[PDB]
């Protein structure tokens, strides 16, 4: 089901996979937590990666 | 404004990682508006010491 | 929290592109692929086309 | 099995036991066939463990005598992969007929499909047949896990 | 007639263990359900009473009550097969009301 971890694996994939960096772009009005979603993505491919 | 920038090896391997910050609105650093605070930091400080 | 504002929440999916974000992605073809890689990936499928 | 080799089996089974009843858990049954030059695949070896279940999988024990009567069971089978097919497969993963596949993308499949491996083990696997752009050219890798 | 979810689960998955009820599936008779204005829930369910031209008569699924708007403040319902929906580019109908 949609999560963040997975838009994170969907790049992250992407990227190995047709070789073609890639960007995760968090929009949204002040407060809508741009920061906290970005906290995820490094917090994921922290690990699914490393 | 913050974009990290994360690197990997062919192996698919995190390796290194770069942070471009932008706009520091630092004015703040001086005089904070109505119910509003200055860097977590000061306050932090002036307590965790 | 718990608490949902529905014009507030409707706005934002209006100024944002939602739904046109949402009409070219079931009107126009959003997945493209190259002569080469096609015949390739997905030939095991016809052996003898 | 030639005692002579049935022999020798027992120099491999007991070569297996941490303590020392003599036993191996149900676990080790395949690498233990595997260390006899078996390769069973994951269903081969629970079908002739009576399909036991993950706890009990770390209780139970074998001894030889119970052991070499599967051994062989298995060692007579129906079929086997063989270059000719094996690489056919993954040679479809060739992203452009270059005939070299992506360390990375062959270590997805692997730990993706079918009998699932593990990080570790494709890993240990691939691991040095990756080029300098991490290419692996699979035609060897089929024949090194093979004639190896 | 899928696994069971823990109360977590719960949270990043949908309840769809449940009766094939045909309340909601007998209900579609009333084909007539809209969506329309709110000045509370922005949209609320309704259904047409009558087809008037550029207007129509409608009666909201809520309130009982009975009020007629234009031909074009009304917003096409999506089937009860949609409800909590993964992909909203999957709904048979797109609107700032379903959406």
């Amino acid at each position: 089901p949609p999560h963040i971890y997975a838009i994170a694996d969907t790049a992250y994939r992407s990227m190995l996979q047709d070789r073609e960096d890639q960007s995760i772009l968090c929009t949204g009005e002040s407060g809508a937590g741009k920061t906290e979603n970005t906290k995820k993505v490094i917090q994921y491919l922290a690990v699914v990666a490393s | 404004g913050k974009f990290i920038r994360i690197n990997f090896d062919v192996t698919g391997y995190i390796v290194g990682a770069n942070i471009e910050t932008y706009l520091l609105e630092k004015s703040r650093a001086i005089r904070q508006a109505k119910d509003e605070r200055t860097f977590h930091i000061f306050y932090y400080l002036i307590a965790g010491a | 929290a718990g608490k949902l504002d529905a014009h507030l929440v409707l706005e934002q999916l209006r100024c944002n592109g939602v739904l046109e974000g949402i009409r070219i992605c079931r009107q126009g073809f959003p997945n493209r692929i190259v002569f080469q890689e096609f015949r390739q990936r997905y030939e095991i499928l016809a052996a003898n086309a | 099995f030639s005692e002579e080799q049935t022999a020798e089996f027992k120099e491999a089974f007991q070569l297996f036991d941490r303590t020392g009843d003599g036993k191996i858990l149900y676990s080790q049954c395949g690498d233990v066939m595997r260390a006899l030059g078996q390769n069973p695949t994951n269903a081969e070896v629970m079908k002739v463990l009576g399909n036991p279940k993950s706890d009990e999988m770390n209780l139970k024990t074998l001894k030889f005598e119970q052991f070499l009567p599967m051994m062989q069971t298995i060692a007579k089978n129906k079929d086997q992969g063989c270059f000719e097919d094996y690489v056919e497969g993954l040679r479809v993963f060739d992203k452009e007929g270059n005939g070299t596949v992506m360390g990375a993308e062959i270590r997805h499949v692997l730990v993706t499909l079918g009998e699932k491996m593990t990080e570790e083990e494709v890993e240990q696997l691939v691991a040095g047949h990756e080029d300098s752009n991490g290419c692996i050219n699979y035609e060897e890798l089929v024949r090194m896990v093979l004639s190896g | 007639a899928q696994k069971p979810l823990s109360d977590d689960e719960k949270f990043l998955f949908v309840d769809k263990n449940f009766v094939n009820n045909p309340l909601a599936q007998a209900d579609w008779s009333a084909k007539k359900l809209v969506w329309v204005p709110s000045e509370k829930h922005g949209f609320e369910a309704a259904s047409i009473k009558e087809e008037k031209g550029d207007e129509v008569t409608v009666e909201l699924q809520e309130n009982g009550k009975k009020v007629t708007l234009s031909k074009d403040d009304i917003q096409k319902m999506n089937p009860p097969k949609f409800s909590k929906v993964e992909d909203m580019a999957e709904l048979t109908c797109l609107n700032e009301a379903s959406v």
